């Protein structure tokens, strides 16, 4: 997962 | 002939309570609306989607866990994180029902596409190609790309998603990995730690799917030669060897000069000569959003790109409309790009090119 935001 | 405007003032007023993007549909429609371009299209006020349409993506466990936060907006909710819930997605209340509003647009725009109303069908607050079966993800709860892609294969028998957001296309990739009836194409931003991880150019697909995943991995700083060089090239290749049926196209405004992410450097008439390219072709096309976070200049671009697609050229001035003061101190439809530099090299992007040949050799 990463964050976007 | 006349393309197709997905458009009610309940669902505009939906879409300006997602999260990430507060008045930004109204903005656009306001501005395409001021522009007069709403007269020269057929308005076709959305349906929407039935629990049964959403569940030929989406799990009933991650449905019924987004109707359950989204009740009263528990944005506080222990088991959120499994389901992707968070800071990229929280749970806004109401959120289950804009997403299935959001979804049954572009199910909406599909099903005109499948009855010969029109050849264009345009849902400017959808694009959300983020969001997987079972989990929320990128500003996106329901993949409604998805779900539109999913209607048109009840008539089209190959199907090809274009996305030209700053972000790879991950979500609408998954869902068709497997599958050669759907052929996806992303030009995305590709760099270790940005959002969201994934869209090599050596992602192909899997299994029977391989070889029907085509990735464009792209650096900061691209301008809108260098950038129609690029999507013109491959999308030659594409067509020739898919021969697509029909098109879903995302034209996510965060590519654009301006926007607060800062990593491409495009204007709208760089992506416009893309849509361009691809309203020749002459098939059944259903237009979305996506991401733009400049809300001024999203509203420039897809004001533009609602132009490209009617063949009109439009005026220089914003004209007078609720959100005029927006657009100041210029007020003008023309974004100019940033001075920063283009970090993609002419050799690397050769290189890309090439594999990407290769690949749909095999096609
Ligand atoms: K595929
Ligand atoms: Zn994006």
């Amino acid at each position: 997962r990463h964050k976007k935001x | 002939l006349v393309p197709v405007y997905i458009y009610s003032p309940e669902y505009v007023s939906m879409c300006d309570s997602l999260a990430k993007i507060p008045k930004r549909a109204s903005m656009v429609h306001s501005l395409i609306e001021a522009y007069a371009l709403h007269k020269q299209m057929r308005i076709v006020k959305p349906k929407v989607a039935s629990m049964e349409e959403m569940a030929t993506f989406h799990t009933d466990a991650y449905l019924q866990h987004l109707q359950k936060v989204s009740q009263e907006g528990d944005d506080d909710h222990p088991d959120s994180i499994e389901y992707g819930l968070g800071y990229d997605c929280p749970a806004t209340e109401g959120i289950f029902d804009y997403a299935a509003a959001i979804g049954g647009a572009t199910i909406t725009a599909a099903q005109c596409l499948i009855d010969g109303m029109c050849k264009v069908a345009i849902n400017w607050s959808g694009g959300w190609h983020h969001a997987k079966k079972d989990e929320a993800s990128g500003f996106c709860y329901l993949n409604d790309a998805v779900l539109g892609i999913l209607r048109l294969r009840r008539k089209f028998e190959r199907i090809l998603y274009v996305n030209l957001d700053l972000h790879h296309g991950d979500g609408v990739e998954d869902a068709f990995s497997f599958t050669s009836k759907v052929m996806t194409v992303s030009l995305h931003k590709f760099s270790p730690g940005f959002f969201p991880g994934t869209g090599d150019v050596s992602d192909v697909g899997l299994g029977k799917g391989r070889y029907y995943s085509v990735n464009v991995p792209i650096q900061d700083g691209i301008q809108d030669e260098k950038y129609y060089q690029i999507c013109e090239s491959v999308l030659k290749e594409v067509y020739q060897a898919f021969n697509p049926k029909a098109v879903v196209l995302q034209l996510g405004a965060d590519t654009i000069a301006g926007d607060p992410m800062c990593s491409f450097n495009m204007t709208p008439v760089g992506i416009g000569k893309c849509l361009k390219y691809i309203l020749q072709w002459q098939l059944a096309t259903l237009i979305l959003g996506g991401g733009g976070f400049n809300l001024a200049n999203t509203a420039r671009c897809w004001t533009y790109l609602t132009g490209v697609i009617l063949g009109k050229t439009l005026s220089s001035e914003i004209p007078d409309h609720e959100f005029f003061t927006a657009y100041g101190p210029d007020y003008v439809l023309e974004i100019t790009p940033s001075c920063r530099p283009d970090r993609n090299e002419p050799h690397r992007i050769q290189q890309i090119l090439n594999y990407i040949k290769g690949n749909l050799k095999h096609v």
